[PDB]
């Protein structure tokens, strides 16, 4: 094996400047390609005596000089691309004289290709005139791939970038422009721009940028400029003007949290009208899709704010941590998206107070990837550097777990540490290692040595712990016996009979923070630190309760034996206030979850949703909704669903009333967000529920609506429900499909193509299916959605499942994502009539979903059962709370 | 008048484009365009989009454009888009 | 008496709610709710029934087999597959033939094949008219 066949650069060679020129030809060529000259020189250090170079090169059509792609310091001998590798390599005939720096310079061509890799192209209509953008995306591997660098996150240099563009367009870059735009003395009809040296940076953060967008500005009190760029038109109607405003508080906010001020001397933001991602971060020219930063107040929702807060939450916290010290290697990724999506529910903070946010990261993070983990199929965070070496086993890394898991464990640690410790650890790493790169056990012994500075009592060293969670793989369920206060640990699989393979060196036993409150005081925090232990503050007696992991900020499950669950629901019962708000939340996801461990019985779940009927916070609606999903969505076609949709109206019939008072019938939104969102789930479930009151009023917003077909009377909040409620009861549904050919916005017109698919009436669900067909009807990349949304709905369960029977081998041999395709039309299945139906169905024949059809059956198998198992007790249940 | 800076490669923002600003049958050849007649009424005109807007200051003057038409009396007065009392109009 | 609990026992199936339908189903095979002298076409009833089509179809192909030891299969098959209207069901017709006539099928022995038969027809007589028919409905409905 040879450097070439290996996949990683020797650490002989350190690079320390850059130089770029680009000319995208936004035209196409004569045989319709779009092509760019580029020209770089690199300036390289010979870190160890040597006489081979050895560069990334992909997709690069080179010049030639002096016979080979590449001009050097003595003589090159030949000069080749190792393609499966990408790999410029260029022997030389001497040895390179370590400890000198030389220019290694080249001239090349390149593909705008529209493939979202390299400095790939855009293009999108603006009035009609099918405008083209040229943009960059970077993300690890294609950096290369727009000029020869040494493509490697360690490997940080400093870059000039010039760029040369038609006379019409600005140009963008990480720096400001240094000078003004000139035109090209080879030709007028060109414009220069060079920008200032950037700093020490890795190759994977560049961008460049040539576009006709047009701008919005703010100086901020810290003196850096802050500038969103998009659209003209859609800046014109001060579409930009909401991330204007919050921009500025979200990076005082950081530049405190820190204790560092902005590095960067600008902050530009950029809403790209097609993306693949959300996101990307790009040191100082951080770029979004128009639907996450663009806001329209006259159209969006409060989601819609949230969404675009968050986001931006999250890239500018990208800034310091990420891009001012970087990670030494992919394996330690984890660390760096993990953080940011913490701190950005922490940035989003600032900038709204009056909105709570930071308990959302229980729902969207925490328990979003408890359902992942717990299964024996998971893996660890700290994965070998060794094990990560190819693009394709880099981007794997791009996953739930390293975000959502490495967000946990770090909310985590900031709670064990006193979070002003926490504070202060950062911001002395962030001081050391500033442009640097670095391992998570740097931060480590930096959270060590101030954890001592303030002399933090812990079990061990920091070290230990967060090696604990960090490289073995699930998580625990902590079991209390209060009638001693015994206290022990066991790994909580969800499946209790799969078979672990991986092995664990700790064998699955972890260390544990326990905060702790009784009948509504916070006792003292304990440790746990074997599989078992016993403390006397967790015994109870007569009327005596406990509950763990106040506000959740340990990542791990709870269970109490049988009568202090009796205890909490009757505290909860007599007085919810008393517990907070979040962990009544906590309270009954555990409570489903374990369930299906078979660690519980089912009747205590749901006994635990039965104080619900005098709830008001959103988040325990919330989650009672999100685990009575699976019952819905399991007996939607038995008998059983009969008397569970009586019980849910019980629960929420109140709960309507409440806002119907505290909305004055609906002519005024709640100020807060969360109240807002309870809103939406009270209206959203006492209506599909079959309220009578909805019948009446969301019928007549809509009929209201169909007089004023211009001055629609449904505040944007509301739209998706009561559009599907309405359509639930055919001049309402080719009003909405005459409004969906005239939709011009696309929030609107995806709201319509859900709601259509809430029709009754089985001929209009079968035209839609036939309508899906139709490339002019629906946009061909969206026709999976209407087939999904049709799907669920469960009177098209048949039908897509007998349309698939028959379209399959066309489909798929010419449409597309047939993976959660199939994964939304075998859900449902729960007995051997279709689970005989699928395997017929792979034995009569599937793209990547493939896997996903073994998913739907191994699932099927565990549906089976567990209706087997539980639909009698289920049944007897919800009609005693029947009444 | 004044429009916002516009067509893809400027501020919204920053600064007005295309301000143009008179004073009815003012003369700068012929100073400041006095109120000769008994009676006289203030009128204002605005020309300019978005969130743009603009207003008329007092300066320093102890009475603004258009309140002196709620019967102030005077003995004589003049106005002139060139200096009496200065009243700055701003966009916002 | 028998004339007006006939009369409901069909009205049920006119139910638009699937989860009703399918709990009448349920009751359909349960003797002592519905007798076995008429379960069969209260199935029938459920065909007829444009929501209840899928239903009955994807219950009688997934367990005919427990249907034939006992319940009559040539009306009920028959009533099941009068809709089909597409080669695909046409597949899915001579696929649940393959699937069961290890078993044979009883008094519907013959039936299916007659129903294989006029499927086809059907399919070829779709393909003639769709387009006139709802040309001619589309002018005169106006
Ligand atoms: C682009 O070229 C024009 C001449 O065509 C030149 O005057 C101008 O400064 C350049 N820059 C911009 C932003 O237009
Ligand atoms: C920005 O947000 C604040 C909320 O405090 C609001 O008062 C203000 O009108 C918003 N817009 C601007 C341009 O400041
Ligand atoms: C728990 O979270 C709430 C926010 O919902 C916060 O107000 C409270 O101070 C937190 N308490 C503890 C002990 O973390």
């Amino acid at each position: 094996s040879k450097a070439w066949n290996r996949y990683r650069l020797p650490n002989t060679l350190k690079p320390d400047s850059y130089r770029v020129t680009l000319r995208p030809y936004l035209t196409p060529n004569d045989r319709g390609l779009y092509v760019f000259k580029g020209s770089s020189t690199v300036r390289f250090t010979c870190k160890e005596a040597t006489d081979v170079i050895i560069i990334h090169s992909k997709k690069l059509n080179y010049t030639l000089s002096q016979g080979h792609r590449v001009v050097l310091p003595p003589d090159i001998d030949k000069t080749e691309l190792v393609e499966p590798t990408e790999y410029l390599v260029v022997h030389l005939k001497g040895s390179l004289v370590k400890d000198s720096q030389y220019e290694m310079d080249s001239e090349f061509e390149g593909e705008l290709a529209d493939d979202l890799a390299g400095f790939y192209r855009s293009e999108y209509m603006e009035g009609n005139v099918r405008k083209v953008v040229a943009t960059t995306q970077m993300q690890a591997a294609d950096a290369r791939k727009s000029f020869p660098c040494f493509d490697e996150p360690a490997m940080k240099a400093e870059f000039n970038i010039t760029l040369i563009h038609p006379k019409d367009l600005t140009a963008l870059s990480n720096m400001l422009p240094k000078g003004p735009s000139t035109p090209l003395p080879e030709d007028p009809n060109w414009n220069v721009t060079e920008f200032h040296t950037t700093p020490k940076m890795s190759t994977y953060l560049l961008a460049f940028i040539v576009s006709e967008f047009d701008y919005v500005e703010k100086q901020a009190s810290n003196g850096v400029l802050i500038r969103i760029w998009a659209r003209p038109s859609a800046i014109a109607a001060g579409h930009g003007d909401y991330a204007l405003n919050v921009t500025g508080p979200i990076l005082n906010f950081f530049a405190g949290h820190y204790d560092t001020p902005y590095p960067l001397p600008k902050s530009d933001q950029i809403g790209l009208p097609d993306f693949n991602a959300g996101a990307m971060e790009n040191w100082g020219l951080v770029t979004y899709r128009e639907n996450s930063l663009l806001f329209d107040p006259l159209s969006s929702s409060s989601s819609n704010k949230e969404r675009v807060v968050t986001v931006i939450a999250h890239e500018l916290a990208h800034q310091w941590f990420g891009n001012l010290v970087t990670i030494e290697w992919w394996n330690d990724l984890w660390l760096n998206e993990g953080f940011a999506s913490y701190v950005e529910y922490l940035g989003a903070d600032y900038a709204e107070p009056t909105w709570n946010l930071k308990d959302l990261m229980v729902l969207n993070d925490v328990y979003r990837v408890m359902a992942v983990d717990a299964l024996a199929s998971s893996h660890p965070l700290s994965t070998p550097a060794s094990e990560i070496n190819t693009p394709a086993q880099i981007s794997e890394l791009f996953d739930a777990i390293s975000y959502s898991k490495g967000a946990s464990v770090l909310r985590m640690l900031s709670s064990f540490l006193s979070e002003d410790v926490f504070k202060q650890g950062l911001a002395s790493y962030l001081h050391t290692f500033a442009y640097q790169n670095t391992i998570y056990l740097n931060l480590w012994d930096h959270l060590q040595e101030a954890v001592n500075n303030r002399s933090i009592q812990l079990p061990t060293t920091v070290r230990d712990i967060m090696n604990r969670w960090t490289l073995q793989m699930g998580f625990p369920v902590i079991t209390v016996d209060t009638s001693t206060g015994t206290l022990s640990q066991e790994h909580f699989l969800l499946d209790p009979d799969s078979n672990v393979t991986r092995p664990s060196e700790f064998n699955y036993v972890w260390i544990v923070p326990i905060t702790s409150i009784r009948d509504g005081r916070q006792q003292q925090d304990y440790w746990l630190i074997d599989v078992r232990a016993q403390n006397d503050l967790f015994s109870t007696s007569g009327n005596e309760w406990v509950l763990l992991n106040l506000n959740v900020t340990g990542y791990y499950r709870v269970n109490y034996d049988e009568e202090n669950w009796r205890k909490i629901q009757t505290q909860l019962q007599r007085d919810h206030s008393a517990i907070p708000v979040i962990n009544r939340a906590q309270i009954i996801n555990d409570a489903f979850n374990l369930a299906s461990a078979h660690k519980v019985p089912v009747t205590l779940a749901l006994n635990n949703t039965l104080f619900l009927i005098e709830e008001r916070q959103y988040m325990p609606w919330e989650a009672a909704l999100s685990s009575l999903s699976y019952f819905k969505l399991m007996f939607d076609r038995s008998e059983v669903y009969g008397p569970m949709k009586n019980y849910l109206k019980k629960q929420v019939t109140p709960l309507f009333i409440h806002f119907r008072n505290n909305t004055n019938n609906w002519r005024e939104i709640p100020e807060n967000l969360m109240d807002q969102y309870s809103e939406v789930n009270a209206i959203s479930t006492a209506c599909s529920n079959g309220v009578p009151e909805c019948e009446e009023m969301v019928s007549g917003l809509f009929k209201q609506w169909m007089e004023n077909p211009n001055n629609n009377p449904i505040h944007p909040n509301l739209r998706s429900t009561v559009y599907c409620n309405a359509i639930a009861q055919e001049e309402e549904w080719d009003f909405a499909w005459e409004q969906f050919r005239n939709a011009t916005l696309v929030n609107e017109a995806d709201k319509l193509r859900a709601a259509l698919a809430c029709s009754k009436e089985l001929w209009i669900l079968n035209r839609y299916l036939s309508y899906t067909l139709n490339p002019d009807l629906i946009r061909k990349q969206d026709a999976t959605s209407t087939i999904i949304s049709i799907t669920n709905n469960v009177i098209g369960q048949g039908l897509v499942w007998d349309f698939v029977q028959s379209n399959w081998k066309k489909l798929f041999n010419d449409y597309f994502s047939f993976s959660n395709l199939i994964q939304a039309v075998t859900r449902r299945f729960s007995t051997e009539y279709e689970l005989q139906q699928l395997e017929q169905f792979k034995k009569d024949n599937f793209g990547s979903g493939t896997r996903a059809l073994e998913q739907a059956l191994e699932k099927t198998k565990a549906n089976i059962k567990w209706v087997k198992e539980n639909k009698e007790v289920v049944l007897q249940w919800f009609t005693e709370n029947s009444k | 008048d004044f429009k916002p800076q516009s067509g893809g490669g400027k501020c919204f923002n920053c600064y007005p484009a295309g301000v143009n600003i008179t004073l009815a049958n003012f003369n700068e050849t012929k100073g400041p365009l006095c109120v000769d007649t008994s009676h006289f009424t203030t009128k204002y005109v605005a020309v300019y989009v978005g969130r743009w807007s603009a207003s008329i200051n007092t300066g320093n003057c102890p009475f603004s454009f258009g309140k002196v038409n709620n019967f102030v009396k005077f003995g004589s007065v003049c106005f002139s888009l060139k200096d009496g009392c200065a009243m700055p109009i701003v966009a916002n | 008496l028998v004339n007006e609990a006939d009369k409901l026992r069909a009205a049920l199936a006119c139910s638009k709610e699937l989860w009703i339908l399918n709990r009448y189903l349920s009751y359909t095979l349960n003797p002592d709710l519905i007798r076995k002298q008429d379960a069969t076409s209260t199935i029938i009833s459920i065909t007829n029934n444009v929501i209840g089509q899928g239903l009955v179809w994807d219950f009688v192909q997934s367990n005919w087999k427990k249907l034939f030891n006992d319940y009559s299969f040539s009306n009920l098959i028959q009533a099941v597959t009068r809709r089909f209207s597409t080669e695909y069901e046409l597949q899915q017709l001579e696929q649940f033939k393959k699937d069961n006539e290890e078993t044979g099928f009883g008094s519907g022995t013959r039936a299916l094949e007659q129903a294989l038969e006029k499927t086809k027809a059907n399919i070829k007589w779709v393909k003639e008219n769709k387009e006139v028919v709802l040309q001619w409905f589309t002018e005169n409905s106006k």
